[PDB]
């Protein structure tokens, strides 16, 4: 199977700028049998380019494709707001038909450090047998942000999950929620709960903690 | 110019078999190779196989052992069967069609997609818990847990029953084969009188609500 590799994983630009996305193949793609699609949250992929460089009907010429053999490119010459999405390349030169992993074209705005909140598991959930400690980071930019959980200053690892929102349509920021999950047992065996957040809009990592029972 | 409408069971347990169907409305149903393609939540697309009206199939060897795609020219539909499912097969499955019957296999027509989730759990409505905090705007949250499938929607109302518009929306996270999701409204600090707000969620298995105590 032909592996399509796309880079960069994310492209952070502003409307007006030119975007150039690469899609390298691990063997060459015959007759330049390569397509590009756009995909927005929850939608099916939408065809933009076929046969490496031909635009699908209705696709505006800000979009152009090129390349050959093992190397292909998609160029968006001056991004409009609706151009920020994910894009995939797809080869149909040999079987099996394969897709690249995509590249997200994201809106670049000024740095915005997050507002941070921590929340103790409710007394009611505690009775059910688990404690869900939650930390929110709101309205920050860029998307990279490290959320770290500390319990009695023991750096906590492998018992949390995060979930991040889409870029806000109006202000281009993100919010992210992290959840530290312990049995009621362990939760009981400790006292200081802490959420350490590092983000580039922050001069020093922020920390929101609380003492068990004190909230 | 052409519509493909899909349907099929969206939730299964490990070892069962996934069964989806796609119906075509418009154009001719002949000669095109009709494809099934899938996409794991958060990942890229994988092509599964294709079939033309004569029954000729082409399969991705990544699934050949377990896949069977078939056609029904009397209803202008085609279908996919994937046996011995595991959590890895949780994904949005799409049917698709190429523009020309004798051209490249790239696709300009697509079905809407069917999320199919494979979990060991049983369908359940979510159980809800309040998130009370501890910047001239205070955060109030609601946590939804132990729900399946992943089909939830939140909403917020004031004690006064007027809507809270200030909603923030997070993607579910998977654990123990079931899902959890949180939601928050940002209420301006200096709104200290209501003692709480109300969180609401809708889910196929039943809608729930829970008052979330205003802090300070």
């Amino acid at each position: 199977e032909i592996v399509l590799t796309q880079s960069p994983a994310t492209l952070s630009l502003s409307p007006g700028e030119r975007a150039t996305l690469s899609c390298g193949a691990s063997q060459s793609v015959s007759s330049n049998y390569l397509a590009w699609y756009q995909q927005k949250p929850g939608q099916a992929p939408r065809l933009l380019i076929y046969d490496a460089s031909s635009r699908a009907t209705g696709i505006p010429d800000r979009f152009s494709g090129s390349g050959s053999g093992t190397d292909f490119t998609l160029t968006i010459s001056r991004l409009e707001p609706e151009d920020f999405a994910v894009y995939y390349c797809q080869q149909y030169g040999s079987s099996p038909l394969t897709f690249g992993g995509g590249t997200k074209v994201e809106i670049k705005r000024t740095v915005a450090a997050p507002s941070v909140f921590i929340f103790p598991p409710s007394d009611e959930q505690l009775k059910s047998g688990t404690a869900s400690v939650v930390c929110l980071l709101n309205n920050f930019y860029p998307r990279e942000a490290k959320v770290q959980w500390k319990v009695d200053n023991a750096l906590q690892s492998g018992n949390s999950q995060e979930s991040v929102t889409e870029q806000d349509s109006k202000d281009s920021t993100y919010s992210l929620s992290s959840t530290l999950t312990l049995s009621k047992a362990d939760y009981e065996k400790h006292k200081v709960y802490a959420c350490e957040v590092t983000h580039q809009g922050l001069s020093s990592p922020v920390t929101k903690s609380f003492n068990r029972g004190e909230c | 110019e052409v519509q493909l409408q899909q349907w099929g069971a969206g939730l299964l347990k490990p070892s069962e078999t996934l069964s989806l169907t796609c119906a075509v409305y418009g154009g001719s149903f002949s000669d095109y190779y009709w494809s099934w393609i899938r996409q794991p939540p958060g990942k890229g697309l994988e092509w599964i196989g294709e079939i033309n009206h004569s029954g000729s199939t082409n399969y991705n060897p990544s699934l050949k052992s377990r896949v069977t795609i078939s056609v029904d020219t009397s209803k202008n539909q085609f279908s996919l069967k994937l046996s011995s499912v595991t959590a890895a097969d949780t994904a949005v499955y799409y049917c698709a069609r190429p523009p020309h019957d004798t051209s490249g296999h790239y696709w300009n027509y697509w079905g809407q997609g069917t999320l199919v989730t494979v979990s060991s759990g049983s369908a359940s409505a979510p159980t809800l818990f309040p998130l009370v905090s501890c910047t001239s705007s205070v955060a109030v949250g609601c946590l939804a847990q132990d729900f399946l499938p992943d089909s939830i929607t939140f909403s917020w109302k004031y004690k006064n029953n007027s809507d809270i518009s200030s909603t923030r929306g997070f993607p579910s996270v998977l654990r123990g084969g079931k899902y959890a999701a949180t939601s928050q409204v940002l209420l301006p600090s200096k709104d200290v009188t209501d003692e709480h707000v109300v969180c609401k969620v809708q889910h196929p298995n039943g809608n729930k609500e829970k008052n979330v105590p205003l802090p300070v």
